[PDB]
């Protein structure tokens, strides 16, 4: 089998500048007919993969002029000049020369926008949920950058936390995380305060959003 | 515009089999080979095989030999993928994709279907319980879809009308059950002066419910 290798798992890039995604193959992809059977695909967040470049250097329909493909026999490069916010996603290489066809690991493209602080909102468990037992404390952290951020849960620091991240937004290049402290009705109603501490690069002290069980 | 429409999500018991379909339109179906690709939860891509809808001969990847079977229906312009004796490792998203051919040259996987998520589990379908997430310049509201199985679930707020300022987070497992979360941000003058609910639909359990965000 031909093994396709993309060394870089992610490349941080500020909008307007150029990027190069690398791909190496375990064997030459040069065919006797002159063509080179290397393929670039793009997968946008929440989308299906789309053909970007076919046979090393040919752009598929509608593919922006900003993209180009080159390479020798082993090393290949996807140059994305002047990156836009909608270029976010994972770029895969693929060989079409021999059976079976194989794909690279993929390189995630992340757009380096201006650092944005997280907007934090904490939410006590609903009345409908307490009626049927169990209490989920939901904490949203929306529109922030970079992606690196630590979320801490102080009650009176515990576990049972369920975290979820969105992909980088196509428009504003930001991230959003939803942290949920899943507890039982007996454990929830036993303690009082519940805080949502968030530590980010854009922060003096961490951002804190809290409430107490019997205040409102 | 070339359209590939795939079968909906499927929940399959261990050892059982599934048959996913890919209906083509916008071109002559029998003119081009239909490729099939497996994408795992780690978003890695593998080529499964392809089928020539005309003569019906199909080449397969060695790894998927004996597990995948490709067929075609010319009367409904549809390609099919059968997967037998399913295990947990078969739980993934499966794509079909056309491969162009013009004047002696090929265009591999130039257009892809939306994909078909397959879940292999002994668990039974559990209906979600939705809970309005009311708060304790701009106010954020929330909607918690907890304890459903399997994927997926659709979520809108004002029957799809309120789309901007919405962050619907990817589902995450917790003891073999999915939890979904979404947050909407609007100006403080809009809520609670204007009503806003949460439309959640879980087709596998045939459950569609609405929960108006009520002040505490």
């Amino acid at each position: 089998d031909i093994v396709m290798t993309q060394a870089a798992p992610s490349v941080p890039v500020t909008p307007g500048e150029s990027v190069s995604i690398s791909c190496r193959s375990s064997k030459s992809l040069l065919h006797s007919n002159g063509n080179t059977y290397l393929y670039w695909f793009l997968q946008r967040p929440g989308q299906s993969p789309q053909l970007l470049i076919y046979r090393m250097s040919n752009l598929a329909s509608g593919v922006p002029d900003r993209f180009s493909g080159s390479g020798s026999g082993t090393a290949f490069t996807l140059r994305i000049s002047k990156v836009e916010a909608e270029d976010v996603g994972v770029y895969y290489c693929m060989q079409h020369l021999e059976y079976p066809y194989t794909f690279g690991g993929g390189t995630k493209l992340d757009v380096k926008r201006a650092d944005a602080a997280p907007t934090v909102s904490i939410f006590p468990p609903s009345s409908e949920q307490l009626t049927s037992g169990g209490a989920s404390v939901v904490c949203f952290l929306n529109n922030f950058y970079p992606k690196d951020i630590n979320v801490k849960w102080k009650i009176d620091r515990q576990n049972g936390v369920l975290n979820s991240w969105t992909d980088q937004d196509s428009k504003d290049s930001t991230y959003s995380m939803s942290s949920t402290l899943t507890l039982t009705k007996d454990e929830y109603e036993r303690h009082n305060s519940y805080t949502c501490e968030a530590t980010h690069k854009t922060s003096t002290s961490p951002i804190v959003k809290s409430f107490n069980r019997n205040e409102c | 515009e070339v359209q590939l429409l795939e079968s909906g999500p499927e929940l399959v018991r261990l050892g059982a089999s599934v048959k996913v379909s890919c209906k083509a339109s916008g071109y002559s179906f029998t003119d081009y080979n239909m490729y099939w690709v497996k994408q795992s939860h780690g978003k890695s891509l593998e080529w499964i095989g392809y089928i020539d809808p005309y003569n019906g001969d199909a080449s397969y990847n060695q790894k998927f030999k004996g597990k995948a079977t490709l067929t075609v229906d010319k009367s409904s312009s549809t390609a099919f993928m059968h997967l037998n004796s399913l295990t947990s490792e078969d739980s993934a998203v499966y794509y079909c994709a056309r491969t162009g051919y013009y004047y002696g040259r090929s265009y591999a996987m130039d257009y892809w279907g939306q994909g078909t998520s397959v879940t292999v589990s002994s668990a039974k379908t559990a209906a979600p319980s939705v809970y309005p997430l009311a708060p304790v310049s701009s106010v954020t509201l929330g909607c918690l879809v907890k304890g459903y199985f399997p994927e997926p679930v659709t979520l809108t707020w004002n029957s799809g009308s309120l789309s901007s300022g919405v962050h619907t987070f990817p589902a995450v497992l917790q003891s073999d059950l999915y939890t979904l979360s979404s947050s909407v941000t609007v100006t403080s003058s809009t809520w609670p002066s204007q009503s806003i609910t949460c439309n959640v639909a879980h087709p596998a359990s045939s459950t569609k419910v609405d929960k108006k965000i009520e002040p505490r």
